[PDB]
């Protein structure tokens, strides 16, 4: 009950380490941190997250 | 007291929305929200999880 | 008797803490509390400390406050020793605005009613990013005094002013039913210090040395860049001078920092040479 | 007469033995529940608590008015290691000072059986120190009573001094029934 | 130095100050009242400022 | 086995004011909470606390009345309020241990297995945290020595939410240091890094003496750890090292020198347009 | 109203679909006719 | 304070910002920007983004609530 | 309390003296402020170290930050017209954590170094201005400030020009109000050069105390002596008739008439 | 026991150390350094062996009392280098 969702999206860009472009699905553009544990080189554009 | 908590929790207004994808990692969800909108649920939530089927 | 403009409500630091915690840890919900604290004489509402409520999923209202929970947890406490009352209550509002909406006036008139001091606290989680904390506490004003001309608060000092009502508060009405009452927050020496034992740097960083290969190269790429506004800040000169600013600037800028990180550095070398041996 | 008590209950590795059926182990049960019942059903505002005196004591239950709880936490209780009755009876005073209703009279009955392994002057230091803090001991002795009688007697007596009813020592060498000698004792008469 | 952090405060007021809309102003009727249309969304009739 | 834990300043300040709070009602040297929080891997996040009632006989050093059914209380209704923070361990403010922290320990292991002891110092220090954290470990000492159920230390750390960032950032403004290096505050850093290395091995020293004379024994693990330390420290004055040395410090003095002429070439343009301007104002004023 | 979710018999559940905005799952409220609903009425419905 | 004040609007060029695109400038240190939510708005310029690349049409970050470009 | 307080100010009676402290000794912020105001002016220069003592105690004991107010200028009225005598009780004050005692301490210098340009004390108020944090204790360090420098008009307007274009309108206000204080009754030009600008301010309390100030410095000046007293009247009206203009700056404005006309234009403010 | 000042061990030393003729010393530190008892090289050029660690172990009162008085020069040096620091930049800190 205390599990709120989250918001799927694709990245775009691939900006500076710690930026990424990702466009939520039926919604705009934001630009974005990564949290630190999900590592990286997994999100390439297109990827779902 | 339990489920008196989780009755008062399930307040009616709830939003009609599908189960477009399942996952597994527990079991997870994509629903897609009516206001054409996708949100994944990393929990289920207070659904049995009768298979859920996309 | 009139409330003037001047009372204070004094936040402690933990009682600030768990409210952004609490906010932050349960948006988009509506999360809501109560204040565990205490009215001193007409001027002062020390909250203590704030008081979570489970999330009832009927929004924030009354119906959220479940007594027993109240109750039970305050006995428990006073068990723990920390016997205050209930001054007023808190609730956040995560995104659009710091204010009060008409469920919140039922249930800030029915904390009045309760006891005629409680002050109703809002935080904005949301709009709270780091280094600017919007909070803001309020109680309603009677419907009688408005219409009898009588100004909501009285004004016996300068004290209370100096705030600039939000424009959000006014088109939502800040001064037509309730007023925004003066957040202040009470400071220890400990709790400042424990606040900077957060981010207090340890003396290995202190005495630590920068990777030689890297500053080397931050020393090569800042002094090419210092070369290039050198040549630009060259031709603004005799530019400038012979027709009679940023390439200026800007190489003052890179020459600072050129000459504090190389000072840096060496001075930490020579430390470190004589001290580790 | 609103009460708080602490039931103090040995769990040491001598309660295997079997002089009471069908075990002292079930006897101690049965008598604590039986004692723990009778606090309860006059007055049932009164509340009762249990310490387990084992290698290092233990408090199963804080002071409760419920029993169903305080029963069910002690059926678990198994034989093993040694008594320390000075800790015990100090961890039972502090219980009692943190007794959320401070209006209640202070009674720790203690089944006891056991050979009291401490020193006399700390003993009797301890028994007065309780008097002062106005406490009262009961104390059931079933086991070593050769040789722990006389020290329960220096308890009880320097608890009570002078018309001290509040103290009391019940002593059953013979094995009939635990919970029977309990409840044809002067301690739960008086309830 | 006074004129350069004053600058910069008065640059992070006015920055995080909130945004505006645009619109089209489909007639300005009557003194004071602009009907405009305001993309995407529907055309109101705003009450213009008095500067 | 628990690798790290992170401290938060909610319970820090939750800490801080519980003592407060017990030390203003009445008189005491410890008070005593749980710590809840989660795991991400071997790394605890004690991330909210809450006291419970609790006292002792300081004399008999093993009588103490930790309320366990207050603990699983709040406990429950922490869950209630939030569910993602479970009893991750205990806390008591008292600068040292006592012969009592082991048994609370073990108290606690019933709600944890991994039960952390995170002693919280009030008394604000100036070198190091105020936290330090503890694990019980009883096994069988490969040492061949008799073992007791004893402590270990945990590496500990202070992290924050961003939520928590925001309000110790607001509560601090007024006393807050610049999130920039300049240069006095970089030389300043450097004399508290010397000043705390000069503590650290003055602590080393004194705990050499005493077990050297003899009031404390050999601590095997101790030992090594300073064996290791004295295998690294580094030799300077070896040539092939010295000549590193000035050649990095002539490329590092050779950029400096460049700054500053730099800077003073800036600043004779800028007394220039000074001197050319004060001569205009003048000569304006005279006619 | 499109779906009455089949009244349960008691505690009706009625669903409704805000043309462009949603669909949702809703009761009545001070309804002194809990019965003039049918589906497809074309039912009033509050904001929050 | 020069500092401190540096160091925020550093800290407002932050990391959420909102993708849009900059469609013109309208004076010095404002201009009006159609952010990716579909909405255009009349937004403050932060001082500094290189007027000379900050052409028409240009992808650009805004911050999520005052939608400044920054 | 207020009313005994200004009757019997200087006289140092005991009874009167004892029964403010009776009357101080509660938790209420409206008696205690007046009854700490009134112990001060009743002490009053008599330096009286069970009165220093009893407020100071009475002042970190309590919890009604009106009542500190209150207790911070009787404390600094009791260590008055003493010069060096009043340097332990400045450093404890200005030392102490509270930042009302802070204040206290201000104006405990203020006092003490009253009309002296005393070095020392003003280096120590200038100090104060830009280290500590309370924009409350600036602020009185400013006024303190001006306390000290009244007996040299022509002096103060050196320091406070610099302080008047400061970017904490609370040093901008007590910059305002030092001038004030300094060239009350003296009608001295560089002041009003200074008041001006800050008269013309965005900032709301920076413009009531320029006001007061230059009402201060105006009193009893004629078109002729100082040729600017008219503009600074035109000001006053057209900022009372006004539409905008913030309720403290109309107060400000209201009250710099009243003292420009003080005493149906037979009274002037001189501290000497 | 040799320090890092001179931790350079010789063919000639390790020779008057465990019995060996220095045909083999060269074989015996592979052995250490295989087994991992010490870390570093051997330049048998100059007939030096360079040793940059010790596998620690369990010492005695008086191997302690040593590492005592080392600690002690070492903290004199510290706290001499510190004070020079703070007072040459008394008029920078912070
Ligand atoms: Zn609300």
């Amino acid at each position: 009950l205390q599990s709120v969702g989250q918001i799927v999206g694709e990245v775009l860009k691939q900006l500076t380490e710690e930026k990424f472009i990702v466009k939520a699905t039926n919604g705009p553009r934001y630009v974005v941190g990564c949290r630190r544990q999900l590592d990286k080189s997994k999100l390439k554009p297109g990827t779902r997250v | 007291e339990n489920s008196e908590k989780i009755k008062v929790n399930k307040t009616l207004p709830y939003l009609v929305s599908n189960v477009i994808e399942l996952l597994d990692v527990g079991k997870c969800a994509v629903i897609k929200t009516s206001t054409r909108q996708t949100y994944f649920l990393p929990v289920i939530g207070l659904v049995d999880a009768e298979k859920l089927k996309p | 008797p009139a409330v003037d403009t001047a009372e204070q409500v004094y936040i402690s630091s933990l009682a600030l803490l768990k409210m952004l915690k609490h906010g932050r840890a349960g948006v988009p919900m509506e999360v809501m509390g109560l204040m565990l604290g205490e009215f001193v004489d007409d001027y002062t509402v020390r909250v203590i400390d704030v008081f979570a409520m489970p999330q009832s999923g009927t929004g924030v209202s009354v119906e959220a406050v479940d007594p027993v929970f109240q109750a039970k947890m305050l006995d428990m406490l006073k068990q723990t020793g920390r016997p205050e009352m209930v001054v007023g209550w808190y609730h956040s509002h995560p995104g659009f605005g710091c204010w009060l909406s008409g469920v919140d006036i039922n249930t800030q008139q029915s904390f009045e009613a309760l006891s005629e001091r409680a002050v109703a606290v809002v935080v904005d989680p949301i709009q709270s990013v780091k280094g600017k904390v919007v909070i803001d506490a309020f109680r309603l004003i009677n419907a009688n005094m408005m219409v009898l001309g009588h100004e909501p608060r009285q004004t016996t000092s300068n004290l209370g002013h100096l705030n600039k009502p939000s424009i959000q508060a006014l088109i939502h009405g800040l001064n037509r039913h309730y007023y925004s009452i003066t957040i202040n927050y009470r400071k220890n020496e400990l709790e400042q210090k424990m606040l900077l034992n957060l981010h207090k740097k340890s003396w290995m960083e202190g005495l630590t040395l920068q990777d030689y290969s890297e500053h080397c190269k931050h020393n090569e790429s800042v002094v090419k860049e210092m070369l290039e506004l050198a040549k630009n800040y060259n031709k603004a000169v005799e530019e400038e001078d012979k027709m009679t600013q940023d390439p200026k600037r800007h190489l003052e800028e890179h020459v600072d920092v050129l000459m504090t990180s190389n000072i840096v550095q060496c001075l930490a070398a020579m430390l470190d040479t004589v001290v580790f041996k | 007469v609103l009460e708080s008590t602490m039931v103090c209950v040995d769990n040491s590795e001598y309660m295997r033995n079997g002089d009471f059926l069908p075990t002292r182990l079930q006897a101690q049960q049965d008598a604590v529940n039986i004692v723990c019942h009778s606090k309860t059903r006059s007055n049932p505002e009164n509340n009762v608590g249990l310490i387990t005196l084992a290698n290092d004591c233990e408090v199963l239950t804080t002071l409760t008015p419920d029993t169903g709880r305080i029963l069910s936490k002690l059926h678990t209780v198994q034989p093993k290691g040694k008594i320390t009755f000075c800790t015990g009876i100090r961890v039972a005073h502090l219980a009692l000072k943190h007794r959320q209703g401070k209006n209640h009279k202070m009674r720790i009955i203690a089944f006891v059986g056991s050979p009291v392994e401490d020193n006399e002057k700390d003993l009797v230091k301890l028994a007065k120190r309780l008097k002062k803090e106005k406490v009262n001991v009961d104390i059931i002795n079933f086991g070593e009573e050769e040789v722990n009688t006389e020290k329960l007697t220096a308890f009880v007596n320097t608890l009570n001094g002078k018309d001290g009813t509040g103290s009391h020592l019940v002593t059953v060498p013979p094995g009939p029934s635990l919970a029977d000698a309990l409840i044809s004792s002067p301690i739960l008469a008086g309830e | 130095l006074n004129a350069k952090v004053r600058l910069l405060r008065e640059e992070l007021q006015l920055l995080q100050e909130q945004g505006s809309y645009v619109g089209e102003v489909v007639r300005a009727m009557d003194k004071k009242k602009v009907l405009v249309k305001v993309h995407p969304e529907g055309k109101f009739v705003v009450d213009v400022d008095k500067n | 086995a628990v690798q790290k834990v992170v401290v938060h300043p909610l319970v820090l300040l939750s800490v801080v004011d519980h003592f407060n709070r017990i030390g203003k009602v009445g008189n005491q040297k410890r008070v005593v909470g749980v710590l809840l929080g989660s795991w991400q891997k071997k790394v605890l996040d004690v991330s909210n606390s809450f006291a419970v009632p609790f006292d002792e006989d300081d004399k008999d050093d093993s009588v103490w009345f930790l309320d366990h059914d207050y603990l699983e209380n709040m406990y429950g209704m922490f869950k209630k309020v939030n569910a993602r923070e479970r009893i991750v361990g205990w806390y008591h403010t008292g600068p040292k241990l006592h012969k009592n922290d082991i048994a609370i320990n073990e108290l606690m292991k019933r709600y944890c297995p991994n039960s952390v002891l995170v002693i919280i110092d009030v008394k604000p220090k100036d070198l190091g945290l105020p936290t330090e954290a503890y694990i019980s470990v009883e096994e069988v000492h490969d040492d061949g020595t008799p073992t007791s159920k004893t402590f270990e230390h945990v590496t500990s750390e202070i992290g924050a939410e961003e939520a928590e960032e925001v309000g110790v950032e607001h509560l601090l403004r007024d006393i807050k240091d610049t999130t920039v290096g300049t240069l006095s505050q970089r030389i300043t850093n450097q004399v508290h890094g010397l000043k705390g290395l000069n503590s650290k091995l003055l602590d080393i020293r004194s705990y050499l003496e005493k077990v050297a004379t003899g009031k404390l024994p050999i601590n095997h693990q101790i030992i090594y750890q300073l064996q290791d330390v004295f295998n690294l420290l580094p030799d300077v004055s070896l040539q092939e090292f010295v000549k590193a040395f000035y050649l990095k410090t002539n490329d590092q003095m050779v950029v400096v020198y460049l700054a500053s002429l730099i800077r003073s070439v800036v600043a004779l343009h800028n007394l220039i347009n000074n001197k050319i301007a004060n001569r205009d104002a003048e000569k304006k004023e005279g006619q | 109203c499109t779906k009455i979710i089949n009244a349960d018999s008691e505690d009706p559940k009625y669903i409704i679909n805000v043309k462009q905005f949603a669909k949702f799952v809703v009761d009545l409220s001070d309804q002194v006719a809990p019965t003039d609903i049918e589906e497809g009425m074309r039912v009033g419905v509050d904001r929050n | 304070e020069f500092l401190h004040a540096q160091e925020e609007v550093k800290r407002i060029q932050s990391i959420p910002l909102v993708i849009g695109q900059f469609l013109e400038a309208v004076d010095q240190n404002t201009a009006i920007v159609g952010s990716t939510t579909g909405s255009n708005y009349y937004v403050r310029i932060l001082s500094t983004i290189d007027r000379e690349l900050l052409k028409p049409n240009a992808s650009v970050a805004l911050h999520k609530h005052s939608n400044a470009l920054v | 309390s207020l009313g005994l307080g200004l009757a019997a100010m200087g006289t140092a009676r005991q009874d009167v003296y004892d029964l403010l402290k009776t009357n101080l000794y509660q938790d209420d912020a409206v008696t205690g402020e007046a009854a700490g105001l009134a112990l001060g002016l009743v002490m009053l220069g008599s330096k009286n170290a069970q009165a220093i003592e009893d407020m100071v105690g009475y002042a970190q004991e309590t919890q009604h930050e009106k009542i500190l107010r209150g207790l911070a200028v009787g404390i600094a009225l009791v260590m008055y017209g003493r010069m060096e005598e009043a340097d332990a009780l400045i450093e404890s004050l200005c030392r102490d954590k509270d930042p009302i005692l802070r204040r206290s301490g201000m104006y405990t210098v203020a006092m003490a170094y009253c009309g002296s340009g005393n070095n020392k004390a003003i280096r120590r108020l200038l100090h104060v201005a830009v280290s500590d944090v309370n924009d409350d204790v600036r602020r009185a360090a400013v006024e303190s400030l001006g306390f000290i420098l009244f007996r040299t008009p022509e002096q103060c307007p050196s320091v406070v020009s610099l302080l008047s274009e400061s970017y904490n309108p609370h040093v901008r206000y007590g910059a305002a109000m030092a001038l004030g204080i300094c060239c009350a009754g003296t009608g001295n030009k560089e002041a009003i050069n200074l008041l001006e600008p800050m008269t013309n301010d965005p900032v709301n309390y920076v413009r009531q105390g320029a006001l007061i100030a230059s009402a201060l410095i105006m009193i009893q000046q004629t078109e002729i002596t100082c040729p600017k007293v008219n503009q600074f009247r035109q000001l006053y009206s057209k900022v009372i008739n006004d539409k905008h203009d913030d309720v403290m700056a109309k107060f400000g404005a209201i009250l710099a008439q009243g003292i420009l006309d003080a005493g149906g234009h037979n009274v002037t403010i001189s501290l000497q | 026991t040799r320090p890092a000042n001179h931790r350079q061990l010789t063919f000639e030393e390790i020779a008057k150390s465990a019995k060996i003729t220095v045909n083999e010393v060269e074989l015996l530190v592979m052995k250490a350094l295989s087994v991992g008892l010490v870390k570093g090289s051997i330049d048998e050029v100059d007939k030096r062996v360079h040793m940059t660690w010790v596998q620690p172990r369990v010492l005695d009162l008086q191997q302690i009392k040593g590492m005592k008085d080392r600690l002690e020069f070492w903290c004199t040096d510290v706290k001499s280098m510190e004070m020079l620091v703070e007072h040459q930049a008394h008029d920078i800190l912070t």
